[PDB]
């Protein structure tokens, strides 16, 4: 459950960046928007 | 063997001592360790 508090708290992390505040990779954007959404499904 | 100090004008004993350590694996599993998840949720 600790884990999981700190996975939640990453994620909350990544759901919140805005433009104003941090840079969307293109590497980053790729792997998680391309790659790992075909992987888990 | 404890013997008593001269009186001038506490009795003489036989004293056994047991130095014993606890163990505390109890107290590490059911106190420590929350303490330190719940600390490093704090962090
Ligand atoms: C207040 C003082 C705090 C003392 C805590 C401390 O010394 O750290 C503890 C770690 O930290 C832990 O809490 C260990 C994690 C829980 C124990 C589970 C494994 C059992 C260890 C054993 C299986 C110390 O625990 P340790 O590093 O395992 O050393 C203790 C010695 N022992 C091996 C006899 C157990």
């Amino acid at each position: 459950v600790t884990m999981v508090v700190v996975i939640c708290v990453i994620v909350l992390n990544i759901h919140f960046r805005t433009p104003s505040t941090h840079v969307l990779s293109e590497p980053v954007k790729k792997l998680f928007l391309e790659t790992l959404p075909e992987i888990l499904h | 063997l404890i013997q008593p100090s001269v009186d001038p004008r506490r009795r003489e004993e036989v004293t056994f001592y047991l130095i014993i350590r606890r163990k505390p694996l109890f107290y590490l599993v059911n106190v420590i360790a929350p303490c330190i998840l719940i600390t490093l949720l704090a962090i």
